[PDB]
Formats: structure tokens, C-alpha cells, sequence
């Protein structure tokens, strides 16, 4: 029978005894309802609002099979050390969501509930992706190994960096710092993740003007170099023409800034790329607007499981050690989540779901922002292989300019790798090997002697 | 202030940056290799076929994207599946040399599970060999 | 401007509250198709705010019956109808054939009330 | 009437039309760098790497636009940013040709306010030469 | 599945006799572009088996004289007509021919019946 | 475990993996080409326009599937129609051989009814060819 007027959601909508299904999206929210608010029907609220219900009782449920459809609280636990604060499990059913589009999964999950008056704050901090779900999208452009084999570059970390300043570079200019990077031992340089196309330096000038560096570097050093050249802009039209060039140059890869570029548009990009054997470096750019606070937001792991989903063949993933902020222990899981075919659940480690990939490719983590190289050690400790580390600073800023900067950078990660190679322990011998390599590079000497005494370390 | 040298400076991927690798340091790999389960494999080519290039971009429309000619050299042997012995290894690198003592010779080690080359690194430039630079006269 | 100072170590927390754009790069942007004047010309809907309504359940409705929940919400009397922000194309109703449904109850609500109706 | 002739008078911008600067015409132009306030930059090329051509225009579309190899020399060490110093800009060039005495070497200075190269001659040419011509064998 | 294994010497005869597809590759397929539920509220029939009807001869008619054959089916109060598997385009009647003509047979006898018709 | 090199060890179509043919090898194929009606002809090229290329799709669009340069010979005289004599092919093998020192040269017959070149080997190698290896040498 259809009865009108407001009822709890709890109701409807908290299922305690419910047996999660294989195919179900889970969600770990983490709860802080309002005084008075009790957590079992905060929780129902959550569900209700991010599936099929509303806030009064509607007539149309009967038409339909609620039971189906609806999204279910499913547990709930208290979080030690706080007095107001839960972890709320709902889970959804796959016929919830669009096939490959984690527009759609974003707009259920994270839409309304985090507005609600009923709550003080909320965070999401896991998504348990099924397979089935996972299996409806193209997701990576090509993914580590892929990129290893096209790039062939093999048992070591790659090298990178950030051209500087940001902005106000010419597209002449901006080559001219390009080649002396790459020829100097990077693998890869990037545009800074706002350089788009501005009055200072017009997009398809700089594209011009790198792939020329790109080619001079590669022929002058005999390994493969790339740039990656940022297609994020105003509109799609503007972001595929430039894509288009890029794939017209013949130059190997490009980068866009998801967030802030969004998913549609990045989903498009990661799918052109597929069709054209372009890679596809992710730029993180506004993540931390989301992820820096424990109390509200979406966590890191879940913007990096959707940007997997999405497509992309890098992904930021912060540095710990760097001038941006990241834990090691919440890093090493995502870093997991996103390389790895199967991640089990470890709280230790901020993963609240064992994850099954069911073979979507690896991302390629990028470690970047604030790095020199005395956290060489450090950074192939904690990353291993698999990863690319990226000097901006610590690169245009060595005092002999861009070459011997990248020849430093190239020694010290090849020092540190030949050491863990020989059976050395990186996370104590660090500093050993990299004063070994100081006294043995006149190039590295230099650049060890200006950035000795920086470290990134507070409160 | 030094100057790292465009004139010929050619480098080599993982390893061509340190200083060339002694008998040991090389078998201190090998150790490496074996002790973490992977397929070690030999590879080799002649001068020319040894960098990178793209004279067969001629033939494409704009499709040369991530393609290279000389990625692929050629296969000494076979891989050695299961292969154990660190002695065994050290044997086929000197088998080989020996065979093409005027080609780059390589090393390479294989992850079955990852499906992917995880290490590789050279071990005879040929002697006629030019287009490098020893590793103090780099910059000048 | 937001891309990477929030996640600065030497900072607790950063929040951007305003921005001044000014009229130079104001004039850079095509900006909304319509906006209000136009809007209420095009639907000749005058004199007062408009009335929406979102269909419910949120997921669940097959194409059929959305199309009936939107007649005869629109009948009734008000302005708009509208998906969910999550009804996009699933399972349960496909986008192409809601779209079509929902432009008959349009057209029909349009018809019976003899005022302008969308959703 | 004079032929000017096609073999082999390769030019090089600026300045290559007159005859070959003096140790003091170079100083005159050092003077005119500093005076007005612009950066002094030293870069540098070997035979090949010196003249204009497009063989990575191989791996193109119908893109090849404005599009040249060799635009690029090789930065000898920085810029000299703020150096006012005449006298320090000519030692430079010594070092460099003493460092590469085989290669192209030009000097450049940059407009930082314009953000452009605002002057750039050459100032050696390497001696195994053979593609210009002595400024009266120009024309037969 | 189906590839190769049949022909196999070493066996005398092979029967595939049923696949468990499972749900995480069954959503990889766009699949039915409708299904039972939207193709019933698409034509607007509910609470029978539809009725259909397959053109005879199977050849040998003209576009004409199939529209005319179909006309009369339809309005006679069958759901559906339909070419012969091998009805496709021929000699004896090319297929836009067909097409127009059947459009207009379902055209008629819709109108005549007021019950949506197809073929 | 033996290696098949990839230096240089050139071949040339139909039976260039088996050991040189020997003159009676060679007048034995001819037996087969008259016992079966079908017309013999000689085809030469210089070293250079021997092997397949592609040099000329530098002015095609993306029409180059199945176009590589050299694929023709110059043909020597005319084909031998309906000349039934083993003997007089042989002479003109020669006659070839002898005018030509320093070329490739094949010996092809024509089917008239399949209009095909139905068979073809090579028997003439020119003296300073030095990308090809004998038959023992091909794997070490
Ligand atoms: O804009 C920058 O600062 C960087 O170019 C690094 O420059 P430097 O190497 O010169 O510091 C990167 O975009 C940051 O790493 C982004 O941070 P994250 O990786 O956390 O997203
Ligand atoms: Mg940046
Ligand atoms: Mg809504
Ligand atoms: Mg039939």
C-alpha cells in the first residue's frame, strides 16, 4: 500500500543483515551525523540519497522492485578515538550505474548526501569496484607494461621534470629547456599541468618547438625521450585538436589534468588514446580541495581507482618526502591499487576492500613536486621500479643548468638502483650511496652541495 | 661550470650513466637476477641495428606514434627457463661475445608473472665503436 | 589557481572563498546559452518563479513509466520535469528510450494544459 | 657581369655576408650586447647538427609547417644573466672554441623584456669546412 | 570455443551443449537494443502473445503485390508481417521498392485499425 | 645450440637455403622448365637495384601496402618462346653472365595459360658482394 508523509530512512534503508553481492559497488563512508542524529539512520540516509530514495515516501516505488535497486547500509562500525565519528558500509547493485562511465559512479556515490543537514561531515574512503563493473570500461590507455615495451625502457625508474618557470615561458624558450633536460639523461619533460595555451606561449607553437627537442635529444643521446605535451583545455573540440597534433608529430605522449579537465572529457581523451598508441601521463591538479582533510571529502585511493577506471597511463601519486603532503603507509596502498592486479584488504594501510582489477592495466604512479636528489634513495625504496620520479626544480634549478641537472638526477636514481641491485638496503645505506656518487660525478657533487641541507618536514 | 658534451655522447639505457660495470659488478646482477626467480636472456646486434631510428615511417600515413625501428635485437639462444646457476650465465654472455665479438651485446632478464622485461643492461660495445664518451671526459 | 597549493605541507588547511574576474576575461567566455531574460521569452513564462519537480525514485523507473510520472506531474501544473542527477543511460532505462517517451508526455501535458512545458 | 655562385656558398644569418668579423668587430657587437642591457649566451654545433633540414618530417602528417631540424644548438653552459662585463663574454668564447674546436660556435643574446633572441652571429667555423666560400669568391 | 576443436582426429564427433556466460562478461555487450519490457511499451501491447506473419510465396512477388499482401494481413488484425528469411533484395522485386511499398501497407492499416502495426 | 645469424646472411628467394646450385643442378631445373612447355627468360640487376626497398613511397600517401621498388630485373633479350632446346638457355646463361660480371641474375620461366612467373632462382652472384654467407657459416 502507498502511505504518504515523511518515515526514517532506516527503515527502508539500513540492512545489517544484508549479504553483499559479487557484483555490488561497496562504499566506506566515513560518517559524522549531527548530535542526536543516530548513526543507523544517518547511515540509511546516506544509502537512500545516493540510490532510490528521497526524503518523503513516494507512490512510484510500487511500480518497481525497491528491494532490487536500492542501495543498502550494511554495517557500521565506531571509530576508535572518536566520540562522533563511523565508518557506513552501503552498497550498491551494478544495475545502478552506466557501463564505463565514472561520471555516473561519482554522481550516485558522491552527489547530494555529503550537502545534508543531518550530517557534519562526511568522507569517502573506499570503493570496492566488482569485476563486472570493472569490465565495462576501456580504462588505461596501455598501462606499465605496455609502456615499458613502447618506450623500451626497462629495470629502473623513469626520469622526469616539470619545465619552470610554470608560466611565462615562450614556446622558443620552452624547447630550448626541453632539449637540455632531456639530452642531459631525463626520459621525460612535461608542460606545467596550467600550461594550456596563453598570450605568453600559444599551444601549437609549443608543440612545434618540443617535438623538435624531443628529436634532437633523442638523436643526440640514442634513447627515447618524450614530453609530455598537455592536451586539458577550455572544451573537448579544443582538447582533441590538440591531442591530433600531438599524434601528427609523432611524439609519444600527452597529458591532461582529469579533475579539472573532469571525466567526461578525460574518458574521451584516455579513449582516443587507445586508438592511436599516444600515452597518457594524468596531472592530479585540485585533488587536494577533495582528499587533504580526514573528516570530509573523497579520499586519494578512490580519485586514483576512478582515474584507473577512467584511463590514464600515469597518475600522480605524491612523494611523502617532497613539498606536498602524503603518509607513507595510505601511499604504499594506493601505489598498490594502482599498479597491482589484486590488492587484499589491509586497514593498516587505508584499504578497506579487497580490490579485484580482473586485468585492467597498471598506472604508473609519479612521484613529483619539491624532490632532489638526496631523496633518491628514499623515492626507489619506496616506489621500487615501477614509477616515475620528476625533478622541476630539481633540475632547472642545478647551478650548470638544465643537462648537468638532468645528468645528476640520472646518476644518483642509477646509483641507488645498481646499489638495491647488489643487495644494498636503500632505507639505511641511503645516504651512503648517494655521498659515494657525489665524490664520483662532478655533476651530482654539485647539485648534493646546494640542496644538502632542504627537507620537508613539519609540526 | 662544466658542460655535458653533445659530441658523440651516446648512451645506453639502465646503467650507461655509472661507470662500466666490472666482472663482478655484473655478476653481482646475475645474483640479482637469479635470486628473485627471473629468466635471464642474451640479445645482440650489429652497429647499425643497435639505436634507435625510423627510416620504415616512410611507408606510414600518420601513424608513427610510439613506433621505433631497432628496439628488437636479436635473440642469443633462448631464454633460460628455470636456469638456476649464476656460473651458467656468466658462461652464455662469453659464448656469445665471443660469437659477435663486433656487436652491442645486452643482457636482459624477464618477469613471467608481470609479463615484462624487469632488468636489462649492457655488456660488450664493439670495438669500433665511436659515438661514446668514457665516463670522466662527458663534460668538459 | 586551486591546482596545487591545497596539498602544501607547510600548510594545515586552504580554502578559496571569492575570485574577482574581471571584465576583460569575462568577455573571453561565450558563457550561459540563454540566461534569465531569454529563458523566460523563449518559455513566455512571466510573473513569477518557475516549478520543477525531480521524477522518484531516483533509479529504478523504467523509460514508460518515467514518461507517465512526467505527464502527469506536468498536467497538474508545473513548469519542468527532471532526471535525477544520476539518471543517466542504465540497466533499467536506457537514455534513448526515455528521451523519446518523455518528449510524448511532454508534448501531451503540453497539449491538455495549453501552457509551455520542458523537462 | 658577375655569377653569383650555388657551390658551395652556404651562408649563416646575420652578418655572414660581410666579411669575416675581427677579433675587434666581435668586441664592437660584445659592446652593443652590454650597453643596451641583454643577455650574452654562447651555443654551439657540430658539422652535421649546423645547417636546417627535416628528417623527422618522415614521421608527420601534412604537418610539417615552420617545422625545421637543427633550429637548436647546444647551450655553452648558461646565459650570462646580468653580467655587464664585456671583457668576460670574450673569454667565454675562448673557452668554448678551445673546449670545441670542431664545432659551429655562435653568440647570441637575448631581449628578456621582448622575450626573444635580439642579435646572433658566428663566431667560428670549424676548420674541416669545405661548403663556404672566402667573401671575393663569391661571385666568378 | 568453436574454432578448431570439432576436426580434431582424435575424436569422432564434439557437441557444444550449453556456456555459463558470466556476469562480468555479459556486461561487456551492448546486447538487445530493447528487450521484451521496452518493446512492449514501445508498440503498445500488453496482455497477449503478438501475432506475425511471414509473406507468401517466400519468392516471386513484386514490391507492389507484397504491399498489397501485407496491407490486407495487417488490417485483418495481426501484430506483425514479415519478409521470408530470403526475401532480401532480388530480380523479381528490389528492396527499396519493398520498403516504400510496406511502409505504406503499414500506414493504412494502422489508420484502419487504430492499432499499432508493423512489419 | 646453434644461432642463425643476422649478419649478413642475405638471401634471394626460391632455393637460396639450399647449398649453390652446380651446373648440372642448374641444367637439371632447365629439363623441368622444357619438359613442361614453359618459357625460360634471364633477368639481371645491378647490386644496388637488387633488393627490396621502398624509396619512392617518400611521394605516396597511405597507398603503399604491397609497393617496394627493385621487385623488377632488367630483362635480358627477350623471353624464349616456344624454344625447346635445354641447350641454347644454358648459352644464353652465359652469354648473360659474361656481359654482365658484376650484376645478380636470375633465370625465370613464364606459365602463358595461369599468365604467371611459376618458377625462379638466382645464378649469377656478383664478386664484391659481401652481405650474404655460406651455406656452413649461416649459424654459429
Ligand atoms: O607544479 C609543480 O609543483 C610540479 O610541476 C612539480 O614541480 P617541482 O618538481 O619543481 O617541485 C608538479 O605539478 C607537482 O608535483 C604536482 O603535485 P602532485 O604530484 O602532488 O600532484
Ligand atoms: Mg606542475
Ligand atoms: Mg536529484
Ligand atoms: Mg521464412
Amino acid at each position: 500500500g502507498f502511505k504518504a508523509g515523511v518515515k526514517d530512512y532506516r527503515l527502508t534503508y539500513y540492512t545489517p543483515d544484508y549479504v553483499v553481492r559479487d557484483t555490488d559497488i561497496l562504499a566506506a563512508f566515513r560518517m559524522t551525523p549531527q548530535p542526536g542524529v543516530p548513526p543507523e539512520e544517518c547511515g540509511a540516509a546516506v544509502a537512500a540519497e545516493s540510490s532510490t530514495g528521497t526524503w518523503t515516501t513516494v507512490w512510484t516505488d510500487g511500480l518497481t522492485s525497491l528491494d532490487r535497486y536500492k542501495g543498502r547500509c550494511y554495517d557500521i562500525e565506531p571509530v576508535p578515538g572518536e566520540d562522533n565519528q563511523y565508518i557506513a558500509y552501503v552498497a550498491y547493485p551494478i544495475d545502478l550505474f552506466e557501463e564505463g562511465s565514472v561520471t555516473n559512479m561519482f554522481t550516485s556515490i558522491v552527489g547530494n548526501v555529503f550537502g545534508f543537514k543531518a550530517l557534519r561531515a562526511l568522507r569517502l574512503e573506499d570503493l570496492r569496484i566488482p569485476p563486472a563493473y570493472v569490465k565495462t570500461f576501456v580504462g588505461p590507455p596501455h598501462g606499465i607494461q605496455v609502456e615499458r615495451d613502447k618506450l623500451n625502457k626497462y629495470g629502473r625508474g623513469l626520469l622526469g621534470c616539470t619545465i619552470k618557470p610554470k608560466l611565462g615561458l615562450s614556446a622558443k624558450n620552452y624547447g630550448r629547456a626541453v632539449y637540455e633536460c632531456l639530452r642531459g639523461g631525463l626520459d621525460f619533460t612535461k608542460d606545467d599541468e596550467n600550461v594550456n595555451s596563453q598570450p605568453f606561449m600559444r599551444w601549437r607553437d609549443r608543440f612545434l618547438f618540443v617535438a623538435e627537442a624531443i628529436y634532437k635529444a633523442q638523436a643526440e643521446t640514442g634513447e627515447v625521450k618524450g614530453h609530455y605535451l598537455n592536451a586539458t583545455a577550455g572544451t573537448c573540440e579544443e582538447m582533441m585538436k590538440r591531442a591530433v597534433c600531438a599524434k601528427e608529430l609523432g611524439v609519444p605522449i600527452i597529458m591532461h589534468d582529469y579533475l579539472t579537465g573532469g571525466f567526461t572529457a578525460n574518458t574521451s581523451l584516455a579513449i582516443y588514446c587507445r586508438d592511436n598508441g599516444l600515452l597518457l601521463h594524468i596531472h592530479r591538479a585540485m585533488h587536494a580541495v577533495i582528499d587533504r582533510q580526514r573528516n570530509h571529502g573523497i579520499h586519494f585511493r578512490v580519485l586514483a581507482k576512478a582515474l584507473r577506471m577512467s584511463g590514464g597511463d600515469h597518475l600522480h601519486s605524491g612523494t611523502v618526502v617532497g613539498k606536498l603532503e602524503g603518509e607513507r603507509e595510505v601511499t604504499l596502498g594506493f601505489v598498490d591499487l594502482m599498479r597491482d592486479d589484486y590488492v587484499e584488504k589491509d586497514r593498516s594501510r587505508g584499504i578497506y576492500f579487497t580490490q579485484d582489477w580482473c586485468s585492467m592495466p597498471g598506472v604508473m604512479p609519479v612521484a613529483s613536486g619539491g624532490i632532489h636528489v638526496w631523496h633518491m634513495p628514499a623515492l626507489v625504496e619506496i616506489f621500487g621500479d615501477d614509477a616515475c620520479l620528476q625533478f622541476g626544480g630539481g633540475t632547472l634549478g642545478h647551478p650548470w643548468g638544465n643537462a648537468p641537472g638532468a645528468a645528476a638526477n640520472r646518476v644518483a636514481l642509477e646509483a641507488c638502483t645498481q646499489a638495491r641491485n647488489e643487495g644494498r638496503d636503500l632505507a639505511r645505506e641511503g645516504g651512503d650511496v648517494i655521498r659515494s656518487a657525489c665524490k664520483w660525478s662532478p655533476e651530482l657533487a654539485a647539485a648534493c652541495e646546494v640542496w644538502k641541507e632542504i627537507k620537508f618536514e613539519f609540526d | 661550470m662544466m658542460v655535458w658534451t653533445p659530441v658523440n655522447n651516446k648512451m645506453f639505457e639502465t646503467f650507461s650513466y655509472l661507470p662500466p660495470l666490472t666482472d663482478e659488478q655484473i655478476a653481482a646482477q646475475v645474483d640479482y637476477i637469479v635470486a628473485n626467480g627471473w629468466i635471464p636472456c642474451l640479445e645482440f646486434a650489429e652497429a647499425d641495428k643497435a639505436y634507435v631510428s625510423n627510416e620504415s615511417a616512410i611507408r606510414f600515413g600518420s601513424v608513427s606514434c610510439l613506433y621505433y625501428d631497432n628496439r628488437y635485437w636479436t635473440m642469443w639462444k633462448l631464454p633460460m627457463f628455470g636456469c638456476r646457476d649464476p656460473m651458467q650465465v656468466l658462461r652464455e654472455i662469453v659464448a656469445c661475445t665471443k660469437a659477435f665479438p663486433d656487436a652491442y651485446v645486452r643482457l636482459v632478464a624477464f618477469d613471467n608473472q608481470k609479463q615484462v622485461q624487469i632488468m636489462g643492461f649492457l655488456v660488450q660495445r664493439p670495438k669500433t665503436a665511436r659515438d661514446f664518451q668514457p665516463a670522466n671526459k662527458r663534460s668538459v
